[PDB]
């Protein structure tokens, strides 16, 4: 029975290969990108068919980003494939309060962004997946507030037309749209034109997520 | 086997010092202790000490305190007992017996005195070795005997006709005189049917002086 | 320490009959953990003490089942069921619960026998001792029982005391009898000043006090 | 004008279907004795996957099966001896389907990359190499089955199903008419017709050569997740997300029997039949697999071995074994 | 809307049969091949590959 | 020289209280370790980096626990099992005692690596828990039982047998006691106190719920280890000191310290019961695994 032993040896070899591949895969970091208004794929791609995978390495850590904006099908039928990703990166355009949706003028675009953030954050699959929030287009928003007061989007807003206060208010609203306060955290960053600083925050957030995951795994809580 | 062997008999002078040895064998020496016990002639047994054979923690009797010292030799598996400043009262027989149990954590003394080595006799006197003087006994069934007076030290064995007669023979245990030497007698009885035809002789043996005295006894 | 007394001091035995030795302590022989470490010894003459029973009841291996122990508290004893010739010798009881250990007084287990009259002999001194300068006479008592024997020297119908030595032989293996010796040692001056010498013998088995006498020249 | 006529056409079809309803299946299948309570235990337990399992397929020799997982691996096992015969690393690790060709030479794969890949197993050097990549769909591929060694049919989420041609690599025919995403597909035993259930709670019968939809069956409340033909090819059974299973007949052209229970509130992920058409197997979301009875609608067994949702299921061609793979990364074989 | 009207016309001009006939055919198929079905009737371990 | 101090034992304190504590510890420890071993062995998912450490510790605790009935029987009446078991029991006790304290140091190193160096330290943890555990836990523990083979044997006195390590002279006792303390407290104590302190220094100022929850558990672990193992070693140290005559306070002091050692060693035996609670049943992941393994 030489063939039997040869088959067992081949099985053992291709079984030992799988362990190495699995270790290499589990050493990496996987991120998911989302965006409501302008598809949320503009700033991240440049700073560095259906699904587009982007690879880069920063400070001895391998990152991937999956862009699912070309999947215009029903979202509940394929969103469970992404359960278990390390984090979700969300893009919001701050210079979107005074604009209206292209299809209809009834709905404000940034209300659509709030709706999408509510749908993503409180989904049943993402109960432990932390969310990194980028608020894009800060310069255009700062220029826009002075000409057009921020009262078309928030009827309940009461305060000065100042950039810092309005930005803090928007950030507070988005962070307050969260419900699972005891299982996930939301990190907010105002995107800057120096890409190095913009990609340092992602590194810090993913390091924090990794530390908390290790705490859960190692049994300290 | 588990047995204890001691020294031999010894005679000393007042004010001297003595040492006796108790060589043990047949058991793990360093797990027990050794106690030294004496027994004076015609007086009750009494205790005079303890020693450990393991980290040497000795204890002594209140009366013999300051006059006796004990040491052990773990390499040769034996124990000693040093006594000094001897009086005449020290004449006794000193015994050696295993006593107590030891160990790293267990350390007691309520475990009985079992092996009980054979023991040595010790005597103290102010004299030296003298020879025994044997005299026949002249009578008037009849008995006969030999008399030994003023000899030293114990013992002396008296044989009748060099052991040719072993019927109706009596040897009297020696007694201490007031002078300071022992004296004893031995008497044998033979019916007077043929007393004149037979003859009787004594062959005494003073081992410390190799003295043999022969006496023929007639009325 | 703890003083132990045991009674009777002497105890004669007839074969096939029980004997009982009892010793009671000064305090309560109970340790903190309980138990009662009191053990009994037997010392056959010409040997070393041999353990018989320990912890009041257990008997060490190799001891005949005849010996038994019982009792507790501060009053308990030892009893022998059947007694043969190999049960003669001293007996002691030792406690090992307090520091130090103590030994009993000791009871001699004699063997009982039918009372027999004593045979009394007289051996006058010979001439060699007289020319040496010492005169000694003996009043022989042979093959008698029991130890009770009051022998006193009678010279010129006068009682002389303080200058006589007594020796007693152990049990006879064949008949279980005794033999006492009374020695009267006198100087030449005292010996010549007196003429008649005799020993007065009083024995329980004797109906009347027998007296054997002699005079100078006749013997 | 056209809308009013369309409603009238549908009304006549409904009236025609109701007239044909002479007697339900259960009334005439009341006499047959119930089958004994089926109790199957795991024979093998195939392991080596490090992530969820989304599909599997059985070879036509009843020995070799291929499983697709999210770790990026496509493994061909050997059911008899547990030995792995191959391990093909995918180019894209988001896979939702697999197929294993009747000849045994080829396999297939698909997923969120919108592209079907055909791998060649029996190569000259013994190494598995991609033989073709099929592109043209605008939505995620959900299922794909081999018609023969040269033709393959796929169904995607863009409400279309199409018939391909491996050697030339272009779509040959496209079947349209659905409203929502197509979630499953099943070929007939004679490989001349196939049916697919969509997200609009409806199923349609297509024609591989004619290219026109022939029949439409409705009755489900939510998404249809699985489908398969009855062995003789005159019936197919669907399982949907609303915790129900249903059986249709092509000739009678309406529903016959519904398999449901009050305790079941989770949806079905995969269904399959047995060799004689007597045991409608089903996979459930609540970690369980239920064995049904195609004629009496009475549960006859439960397969509870998995710690996570069961997502694939299949039965060998000889009827010897049934294999289930779940999101806990383990395959099991029952008999 | 034109395609829907045309599609409905083709699917309505087909012949139907009674439900009892199809049910009887399914029952007959189930009975006929019930003898060779390892899952309904377990195979003895002598011929059982697993 | 000097006088001799003989041990004194209370009938109740040695006959009724110690057997009950030994029995309670035996039952609780065997139940806990059995549950942990069954949960670890009956799980099918994988063996995480810390699921390979719970098994070592459970095995060591089980070996320690098996020893207790023999000690209880010895404390009640006497030793009946002969001379071979008087060596086997000591060997098992020593091996389990040393391994069960070195495994804690390795677990502490694993956690420190997994938290402080989170991004890059994925290789060293695997190397440790797959290769160095045998070199650094089981090999020294086995090599430290040569004195148990050599100097342990039962001795006969009257009708009572005592099983103890009999040493020739006092110095062997002191050397082995100093080795015992140095290997059982000092070596793992510094590692535990140096890793967990710099973990809680980093898990403190954060306002998250999970970090605030893990800080309390780490502090509990630090306090439990030392509060369970410290008094016994203090007693051992002050006994070794008086064996060198550097402490001279009579004999009642020696009897008192011996009573303290006897009463606190039984307290220190509770490690085999407190380990499964602290390292297994206080984790959410292990709770989920146990619930899965129940079915
Ligand atoms: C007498 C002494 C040496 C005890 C002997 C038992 C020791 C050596 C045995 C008992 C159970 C064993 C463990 C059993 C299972 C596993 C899981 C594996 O993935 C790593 C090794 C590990 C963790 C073993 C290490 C060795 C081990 C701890």
């Amino acid at each position: 029975s030489a063939e039997d032993k040869a088959a067992v040896e081949r099985s053992k070899m291709i079984d030992r290969n799988l362990r190495e591949d699995g270790e290499k895969a589990a050493r990496e970091v996987k991120l998911l990108l989302l965006g409501a208004g302008e598809s949320g794929k503009c700033t991240i791609v440049k700073q560095m068919t259906g699904i587009v995978e982007t690879h880069f390495t920063f400070k001895d850590l391998h990152f991937k980003m999956f862009d699912v904006t070309a999947q215009r099908s029903e979202r509940k039928k394929w969103i469970h494939c992404f359960e278990g990703v390390t984090a979700i990166i969300f893009c919001v355009a701050l210079s979107d309060y005074d604009l209206v949706l292209a299809e209809d003028e009834e709905m404000n675009r940034m209300h659509a962004s709030m709706k999408l953030f509510d749908s993503i954050c409180n989904n049943k699959w993402f109960t432990d997946t932390s969310i990194i929030l980028f608020l894009n287009k800060k310069d255009l928003f700062e220029e826009k507030i002075k000409k057009s007061p921020l009262t078309i989007c928030y009827p309940e807003y009461a305060g000065s037309n100042t950039y810092e206060e309005a930005a803090a208010y928007i950030q507070c609203q988005f962070e307050d749209l969260n419900k699972r306060k005891d299982t996930k955290e939301i990190y907010t960053h105002f995107t800057c034109s120096t890409d190095t600083k913009n990609v340092q925050f992602v590194f810090d957030a993913v390091t924090d997520v990794i530390i908390k995951n290790n705490l859960k795994d190692c049994g300290l809580f | 086997q588990v047995q204890l062997v001691q020294s031999g008999a010894e005679v000393k002078k007042p004010g001297a010092s003595v040492k006796v040895s108790c060589k043990a064998s047949g058991y793990t020496f360093t797990s027990y202790g050794i106690s030294w016990v004496r027994q004076a002639p015609g007086q009750g047994i009494e205790w005079m000490g303890w020693i450990s054979t393991y980290n040497g923690n000795r204890n002594y009797a209140q009366k013999v305190q300051g006059r006796v010292t004990m040491t052990t030799d773990r390499s040769t598996s034996t124990a000693y007992m040093d006594l000094r400043s001897l009086r005449s009262d020290d004449t006794a027989v000193y015994y050696c017996a295993r006593h107590g149990i030891t160990g790293a954590r267990n350390y007691y003394y309520h475990y009985g005195m079992d092996v009980w080595g054979q023991g040595t006799t010790v005597t103290v006197s102010s004299a030296s070795t003298k020879g025994p003087s044997v005299f026949p006994l002249a009578p008037c069934t009849a008995a006969l005997g030999c008399l030994v007076k003023d000899y030293f030290p114990e013992p002396v064995t008296v044989s009748w006709n060099s052991g040719a007669l072993t019927s109706g023979v009596h040897t009297f245990p020696a007694v201490l005189q007031s002078s300071g030497l022992y004296s004893l007698s031995s008497v044998v009885t033979v019916p007077s049917s043929s007393l004149g035809t037979k003859t009787y002789t004594c062959n005494v043996d003073h081992k410390p002086s190799n003295t043999k005295v022969d006496k023929r006894v007639e009325s | 320490d703890v003083v132990m007394t045991q009674s009777p001091l002497s105890l004669p035995v007839t074969l096939g009959q029980p004997a009982s030795i009892s010793c009671r302590s000064s305090q309560s022989l109970v340790y903190t953990d309980g138990n009662t470490y009191l053990n009994w010894f037997q010392q056959r003459p010409g040997q070393s003490p041999r353990r018989l029973i320990y912890k009041v009841s257990n008997r060490d291996s190799g001891v005949p089942d005849r010996f038994s122990g019982s009792g507790s508290g501060t009053d308990f004893t030892l009893k022998i069921s059947r007694v043969e010739a190999e049960d003669v010798g001293f007996y002691y009881c030792m406690q090992n619960t307090h520091w130090p250990l103590t030994f009993g007084g000791g009871t001699k287990v004699e063997i009982k026998r039918t009372v027999a009259a004593p045979s009394v002999f007289i051996f006058p001194p010979s001439d060699e001792q007289l020319k040496s300068g010492t005169a000694s006479v003996v009043c022989l008592l042979n093959n008698f029982y029991p130890r009770e024997a009051k022998v006193q020297w009678k010279v010129d119908n006068a009682l002389q005391s303080g200058n006589s030595q007594e020796s007693v032989t152990e049990q006879d293996s064949k008949d279980s009898t005794y033999s006492l010796s009374s020695t009267l040692t006198l100087s030449k001056a005292d010996y010549e000043k007196h003429k008649v010498y005799a020993c007065e013998v009083t024995h329980q088995g004797l109906s009347s006090p027998v007296t054997k006498s002699f005079n100078r020249g006749e013997c | 004008q056209l809308r009013q006529e369309a409603e009238q056409l549908k009304n006549q079809i409904r009236d025609a279907r109701k007239a044909c309803a002479d007697a339900t299946l259960s009334q005439i299948t009341n006499n047959i004795d119930p089958v004994g309570r089926i109790q199957m235990r795991t024979r093998r337990t195939l392991r080596g996957h490090l992530a969820k399992i989304y599909a599997m397929h059985w070879g036509t020799d009843s020995r070799l099966l291929v499983s697709a997982s999210q770790d990026g691996k496509l493994i061909i096992w050997d059911s008899y001896t547990t030995n792995k015969v191959h391990a093909i690393p995918l180019r894209s690790s988001w896979v939702m389907t697999c197929a294993y060709a009747p000849s045994g030479n080829y396999v297939a794969c698909g997923g969120l990359d919108n592209i079907c890949s055909i791998y060649n197993l029996k190569t000259r050097e013994g190494n598995v190499r991609v033989s073709r990549e099929l592109a043209g769909h605008t939505g995620y591929l959900s299922c794909c089955r081999f018609l023969d060694d040269n033709q393959i049919v796929t169904s995607s989420g863009d409400t279309t199903c199409a018939l391909w041609d491996i050697e030339t690599g272009q779509q040959t025919t496209t079947f349209t008419g659905h409203t929502g995403d197509v979630m499953s597909l099943s070929l007939a035993p004679d490989t001349r017709l196939f049916v697919s259930g969509a997200c609009d709670a409806s199923a349609k019968l297509w024609d591989v050569r004619e290219g026109m939809c022939r029949q439409t069956f409705t009755g489900h409340e939510s998404d249809i997740n699985a489908i398969c033909f009855f062995p003789n090819g005159n019936a197919f059974a669907t399982g949907s997300d609303d915790a129900t299973c249903r059986l249709f007949d092509l000739r009678a052209d309406q529903e016959l029997m519904t398999y449901s229970h009050d305790n079941i509130i989770c949806g079905i992920t995969s269904v399959s039949f047995s060799k004689s058409g007597r045991l409608l197997l089903a996979g459930y979301d609540d970690f369980n697999c239920n064995v049904w009875d195609a004629l009496k609608a009475d549960r006859a067994g439960v397969l509870a071995g998995h710690d996570n949702r069961v997502s694939c299921l299949g039965v060998t061609d000889d009827g010897m074994a049934v294999a289930t793979g779940s999101w806990d990364s383990f395959l099991k074989i029952w008999n | 809307a034109r395609k829907l009207v045309e599609q409905l016309k083709m699917e309505a001009n087909i012949d139907r049969i009674k439900v009892s006939k199809a049910a009887a055919d399914l029952m007959a198929y189930c009975e006929a091949h019930a003898k060779e079905d390892p899952l309904l009737t377990p195979v003895p371990a002598s011929e059982n590959p697993f | 020289m000097k006088e001799p101090c003989f041990r004194e034992e209370n009938a109740n304190f040695n006959k009724i209280f110690l057997p009950t504590i030994y029995s309670i510890i035996f039952l609780t420890g065997i139940v806990g370790n059995g549950l942990v071993i069954l949960v670890m062995g009956y799980q099918k998912k994988l063996r995480s980096m810390t699921d390979k450490y719970r098994l070592h510790l459970s095995v060591a605790d089980l070996l320690f626990v098996i020893t207790l009935p023999f000690w209880a029987v010895d404390a009640v009446a006497n030793w009946y099992f002969g001379n071979f078991l008087c060596k086997a029991v000591h060997v098992i006790y020593t091996v389990s005692l040393y391994s069960s304290v070195l495994i804690l140091a390795f677990i502490s190193l694993d956690r420190y690596l997994a938290i402080v160096h989170a991004t890059n330290s994925q290789r060293p943890r695997k190397l440790l828990a797959e290769k160095v555990v045998y070199v650094g836990v089981w090999i020294p523990a086995l090599l430290l039982t040569i004195p148990d083979f050599i100097f342990a044997n039962v001795s006969e006195a009257d009708d009572r047998y005592i099983c103890d390590r009999f040493y020739p002279n006092d110095l062997w006792v002191v050397v082995f006691q100093f080795q015992h303390i140095m290997v059982g407290l000092i070596l793992p104590g510094i590692v535990i106190l140096s890793c967990y302190c710099i973990i809680i220094s980093k898990l403190s100022h954060s306002k998250g719920h999970q970090k605030r929850k893990a800080l309390k558990t780490t502090v509990i672990l630090i306090l439990a280890f030392f509060a369970c193992w410290l008094p016994y070693y203090i007693g051992i140290s002050i006994d070794s000191f008086i064996l060198l005559e550097i402490i001279k306070q009579g004999c009642e002091f020696e009897n008192t310290v011996h009573k303290w050692i006897s009463i606190t060693e039984a307290l220190a035996f509770f490690h085999c019961c407190l380990n499964p609670i602290l390292y297994a049943f206080l984790g959410a992941k292990f709770k989920t695994s146990a619930q899965h393994a129940l079915t």
